[PDB]
């Protein structure tokens, strides 16, 4: 009917924190948007950032500004970023200053928890979030038979009903006859999954982890496993207290 | 090689007798349909539409702002464009000619919408910014095959899937018939003619500023709606 | 029977000017067939699969470029029919060699040797097509 | 303007084209449910008109040379030169001038031949 099974066939794959080795690298400074990162790695290739826009707010646009990304960081490399719709604008614009060129964005869009199980059915806990997401996982040809349109959010927006949240992706070519290695095609620029009303903009594991899996798979030559090599290809900013993913020079903002 | 029948003499004229009369047969319908025509028919086009076809860059603007002035008293409220943008594999839609045009002037208490494809996302940005305008908010169209699933579309970094549209505010847009948090800023409809839009959005602009002449630019003959005085080319 | 396997729907006349534009132009030269336009109707990848039937062997990475003699090749490829030949055409045991090998694969291969009442148109076009196929109907009938 | 009807009428007078609307008339649905490029505003159809003056039916193969509808198609034009005549054949006027109509009355009257959709059939 809805050819849902299709819709979240790679939710189905969950696939969901290397101590401090050869494989993983950590960094933990107050100040992020001021420290210098290229002496925390050069030459990488993926530089994630999440960026947690709010309008509560966790981080405000006019501090990314004063941020220095210096050729010595990365010649050949990306940076992926967070938006979010109440702070949308003025967060497009701030980093072509600093070097990049505009190439493509991914976005993911939110099914309305709280509606696919109202239609299942005929303020949210972590295990409502966690659990019920897989509840509503397995029986995912029940609610095929109802409308897609239907299960969106319905959040307040100053101009429309905000649903859905973006990451904003920009790679930079820096050095002449060098490139990087891409699998490109991997995951479809249009995702579904189910968000709480409560955070949208947030994005918990299992999703997060999506993301996660969907750039390691992008760029698998920018990690490292600890025999290879101890200098690690690509780094992180802002991630969890507990997650020190392998691969990533986690600089997490205490 | 000769499509038709190489030599077949009068056992093919018989055939011909056949399509003869199928031939009379399409006319005499015809005659019927003209019959149909010229008596009165209303077309599936609905009243209050006002189709200006003509080239952008021919059309002064003037006459029609003046024409609005003269028999409304208020400029645009709502305006859209989804130009022909560029592929690098006409040539005078150049981002910088779509820009010079004076939408500026058209507009100075509204909306705007411009629906365009990521690889020209950025310089829609510019595009808005550059005007009055603020970049305020986007509508996104999720496009869908037959079945309900997703389209294969072509992958230059991502698989594209999704297209997406752009909202700008100058002036004042709470001019009383602007209505604010209408409904999702999201479409999710089948996959139809080339570069084809869904029909649903001006449902959403309905319920965003009902009861006011709208613009929309670069149209063709499935655009036209109530209320929509609408320019194209095609159009 | 079913010898030089047909393509569904096409006309064994078709086939042998086919076999005269390859035999004249060469393999793999289906631009060249196109321009000549003896063929209409047709397209690249179609035409492909029908000189794949016509060679007697699937593969066509050994024959591309060469002005072999279609049915020659198909003879000794039942000359060589100990190998399954599915539809009539022998599965290549070379995957997919280099640019070299294939290269060298060519050397040897080399020296071893109605109609508009369809569409769903309108009542305009499908007349305009009409009245001249008419004319044409007409000027066959007086010339026999 | 809430006169949304007397609105849309005047801007289609001061700005759409002729072929369009009419001087002061309604969207004028025949232009729409037609394509664009091959229309008979009343302009073509009195120009038609005047080509059947010239010669009337026959062997008048000016009809395109004449260019008298706009980019004049020969098929089409001698489509469009029948419901005039309310007959499906031509026949019984070749070689011959037409002045007015003169042809409704004649045959409306045989109801067997035909009379259903202002035509009759042969
Ligand atoms: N400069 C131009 N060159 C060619 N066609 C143009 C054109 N400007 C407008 N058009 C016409 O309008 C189209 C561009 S707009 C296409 C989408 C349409 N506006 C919609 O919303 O449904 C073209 O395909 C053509 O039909």
């Amino acid at each position: 009917d809805n050819q849902l099974s299709l819709l979240l066939k790679w939710r189905n794959d969950k696939i969901p924190a290397s101590e401090t080795d050869n494989k993983c690298k950590v960094v933990n400074v107050k100040n992020i948007f001021k420290s210098d990162l290229s002496k925390y790695g050069a030459n990488l290739q993926a530089l994630f950032i999440n960026a947690l826009w709010k309008v509560k707010e966790g981080l405000n646009i006019n501090d990314l500004s004063n941020l220095k990304i210096p050729l010595s960081l990365m010649k050949n490399g990306i940076l992926f970023i967070w938006s979010e719709k109440e702070i949308l604008g003025q967060i497009v614009e701030i980093m072509e200053q600093k070097g990049f060129t505009y190439i493509e964005n991914f976005s993911i869009m939110f099914l309305g928890l709280n509606k696919c199980l109202q239609s299942i059915n005929h303020e949210k806990s972590i295990e409502q979030v966690t659990q019920e997401k897989k509840f509503v996982m397995n029986n995912l040809d029940i609610l095929k038979s109802t409308d897609i349109n239907n299960l969106f959010l319905r959040n307040n927006y100053p101009y429309f009903k905000k649903t859905r949240h973006t990451l904003l992706m920009f790679r930079r070519i820096g050095d002449k006859n060098q490139k990087l290695e891409l699998r490109h095609q991997r995951t479809s620029d249009v995702v579904f999954e189910v968000t709480d009303e409560q955070d949208p903009s947030k994005v918990d594991t299992m999703m997060k982890e999506y993301v996660y899996q969907m750039i390691e798979t992008l760029l698998p030559k920018a990690q490292f496993i600890p025999g290879v090599d101890k200098h690690l290809k690509m780094m992180e900013l802002f991630a969890s207290t507990d997650n020190y993913r392998p691969g990533w020079i986690s600089v997490i903002e205490k | 090689y000769l499509d038709r029948l190489p030599k077949s003499k009068k056992g093919l004229q018989g055939l011909l007798q056949d399509i003869e009369k199928r031939i009379l047969h399409y006319k005499q319908l015809f005659f019927k349909e003209q019959n149909e025509i010229a008596n009165g028919k209303r077309s599936m086009v609905p009243d209050n539409s006002i189709p200006i076809c003509s080239d952008v860059t021919k059309l002064n603007f003037q006459a029609l702002i003046d024409a609005q002035m003269r028999h409304a008293g208020k400029m645009f409220d709502v305006i859209m464009m989804d130009p022909p943008w560029q592929l690098s594999s006409y040539d005078s839609l150049s981002d910088e000619k779509i820009q010079n045009m004076p939408i500026q002037s058209l507009q100075q208490d509204g909306f705007i919408f411009v629906w365009a494809i990521n690889a020209k996302y950025r310089v829609t940005i510019k595009m808005i910014e550059n005007w009055g305008y603020k970049l305020v908010d986007e509508i996104t169209w999720v496009k869908k095959t037959v079945n309900g699933k997703i389209a294969k579309g072509h992958g230059f970094y991502l698989q594209h899937a999704k297209e997406s549209c752009l909202i700008g505010v100058k002036g004042d847009v709470d001019n009383g018939r602007f209505k604010k948090n209408i409904a999702s800023d999201v479409i999710f409809s089948e996959r139809r003619g080339q570069s084809q839009k869904p029909e649903e959005i001006y449902q959403y602009i309905n319920q965003l500023c009902p009861n006011g002449n709208y613009l929309e630019i670069f149209a063709r003959r499935n655009n036209l709606h109530d209320n929509w005085v609408s320019i194209g080319n095609e159009l | 029977l079913w010898n030089y396997t047909l393509s569904p729907g096409w006309r064994e006349e078709e086939v042998k000017i086919l076999k005269s534009a390859l035999q004249l132009f060469g393999i793999g030269k289906w631009k060249k067939i196109m321009e000549s336009g003896c063929l209409p109707g047709k397209s690249i990848g179609q035409i492909y699969m029908q000189t794949q039937r016509l060679l007697g062997q699937q593969s066509l990475g050994d024959f591309m470029g060469l002005q072999i003699d279609l049915e020659a090749v198909f003879n000794q490829n039942m000359k060589k029919q100990d190998v399954l030949r599915k539809n009539n055409c022998i599965i290549n045991t070379g995957d997919n060699p280099t640019k070299e090998e294939r290269k060298r694969r060519i050397e040897q291969n080399r020296k071893i040797y109605e109609d508009i009442e369809n569409e769903k148109f309108t009542n305009l076009e499908i007349l305009t097509h009409l009245y001249n196929l008419k004319a044409e109907i007409v000027r066959r009938l007086a010339e026999q | 303007p809430l006169d949304f009807t007397q609105y849309a009428k005047n801007m289609r007078k001061d700005l759409s084209n002729q072929d369009i609307c009419l001087e002061d008339g309604a969207l004028n649905h025949s232009y729409f449910l037609t394509k664009k490029g091959q229309y008979w505003t009343p302009l073509n159809q009195k120009a038609l008109q005047r080509g059947i003056e010239l010669f009337g039916v026959g062997n008048w193969k000016e009809i395109n040379y004449d260019e008298f509808s706009g980019k004049a198609n020969i098929v089409e034009l001698e489509l469009r030169t029948c419901m005039i005549l309310g007959i499906n054949d031509i026949t019984e006027y070749y070689g011959k001038k037409i002045s007015e109509e003169e042809q409704e009355e004649i045959k409306k009257s045989n109801i067997a031949k035909g009379k259903k959709e202002n035509k009759l059939k042969d």
